[PDB]
Formats: structure tokens, C-alpha cells, sequence
């Protein structure tokens, strides 16, 4: 089980600037 | 894991922590001492062993990951995952009012997003993407340029370290003033 993020299933949080 | 960056009109900076966690067990263990850590329960590296050992979950970890690097002007940075031989991994390119968001579906670094203009990007669980988003509107200014632009990456990646086991103490961060197109490096990255 390699690495801990659950960046790669949890959605990108993209905010507009 | 927490990798998040800043994209401005002049430019754009990228900072990821260099924990990588391996899990080792029955899978309905691994299963939970995964959600505790990925909602912030697990404060310390101290608390994180004894909760495995709870668990009987044997856990390593390495705090010296580069998940940020520099090719041709384009900050690129990385979060990846393996979980029953699935390999996934999520990659963002970031210059000078440019951003793109690829991620590796089957055999393929596949593009699922893009924009111009200023833009904050935070990759990690929900917990750490929430600290992070809090810490940037926090101290973010509507006119700070590039440059305070890093002391708020440094403070942001500090905060998260500081709630979470999840991501290291340490961190790296990665600039630059270019304004390459980052959908050029994508496409570079499809293939293989």
C-alpha cells in the first residue's frame, strides 16, 4: 500500500484567484 | 500527503512534503488506521506507531519523497497511490498564469483540467486540503505578488505538518518566473 496520499482519490481543491 | 501551489501573473510557486507511508496486513486493518490518519486523528509520528501496533498494522516511513521538481520553466508536482495493484498518481504543471491537471488513468498521464489567470491548488486528503485552503485565504492579500506568495507555502505546509502524521515535517518548494506552456509537458508526459 504505497504512499500516503489521499490526494490520488480525494478530488484536487482548485481555487480561483 | 500535501502538495500545493500558487499560480500568479508573474510567475508560480510549488511546495509538497516528502512523506511516503507503506501499509502491511489484513486489508480491513489497513482499511482503518488509513481513515484515522486521513482525517487528522493522528497527530504524532509517536501516536501514528501505536496505533498500528493497535491495529497489528506494520508501518514504514520515508520523510525524503521529492514530489516537486522544475523541467523547462514548469513547476511539476506528484501524489501517487498503490492499493490492490492499482497504481494511481496525480500530476499538476504549473508557470506564470498557467496550470494543467493530469492524472494517470490505466497506463496514460491523462489531462483532466487547465486555466489561466491566478489560481491556488491544494493536492492531499480532505484534511490537509482543508487546513491548507484556510491557511491561503487566511493570509493571502488581493495585491501580494510572487514573493509573499512563499512565505505563505511555508507557512501553509507548516500548519499541516503540525495537525497531521500524514505528511512530513519537512518540505520542499519550487519557483519559477517562466511563462513555458505547461500543456506542452503534459502532452510530453502522455506517453509513458
Amino acid at each position: 500500500a504505497s504512499k500516503d496520499p489521499g490526494a490520488v482519490d480525494a478530488k484536487p481543491l482548485v481555487v480561483e484567484i | 500527503a500535501l502538495v500545493i501551489a500558487f499560480i500568479g501573473k508573474n510567475g508560480a510557486v510549488m511546495a509538497g512534503d516528502m512523506r511516503e507511508i507503506t501499509f502491511e496486513g489484513e486489508k480491513p486493518d489497513r482499511e482503518k488506521l488509513e481513515k484515522e490518519l486521513y482525517s487528522g486523528s493522528i497527530v504524532t509520528d509517536e501516536e501514528m506507531q501505536k496505533k498500528a501496533e493497535e491495529f497489528g498494522v506494520k508501518i514504514t516511513v520515508a520523510d525524503c519523497k521529492e514530489k516537486v521538481s522544475e523541467r523547462n520553466g514548469v513547476l511539476v508536482g506528484e501524489v501517487s497511490s498503490a492499493e490492490g495493484g492499482v497504481v494511481k498518481k496525480r500530476r499538476l504543471y504549473a508557470s506564470a498564469g498557467n496550470f494543467a491537471i493530469a492524472e494517470l488513468i490505466n497506463t496514460e498521464m491523462t489531462l483532466t483540467s487547465q486555466g489561466k489567470g491566478s489560481n491556488f491548488i491544494a493536492f492531499g486528503n480532505e484534511f490537509t486540503k482543508q487546513v491548507a485552503n484556510k491557511c491561503f485565504k487566511d493570509n493571502w492579500t488581493k495585491k501580494s505578488n510572487l514573493q509573499d506568495a512563499v512565505k505563505i507555502l511555508i507557512l501553509c505546509m507548516e500548519t499541516v505538518a503540525r495537525k497531521t502524521a500524514s505528511v512530513s515535517k519537512q518540505f520542499m518548494i519550487v519557483q519559477t518566473a517562466s511563462n513555458a506552456d505547461v500543456l506542452k509537458v503534459v502532452e510530453k508526459d502522455r506517453n509513458s
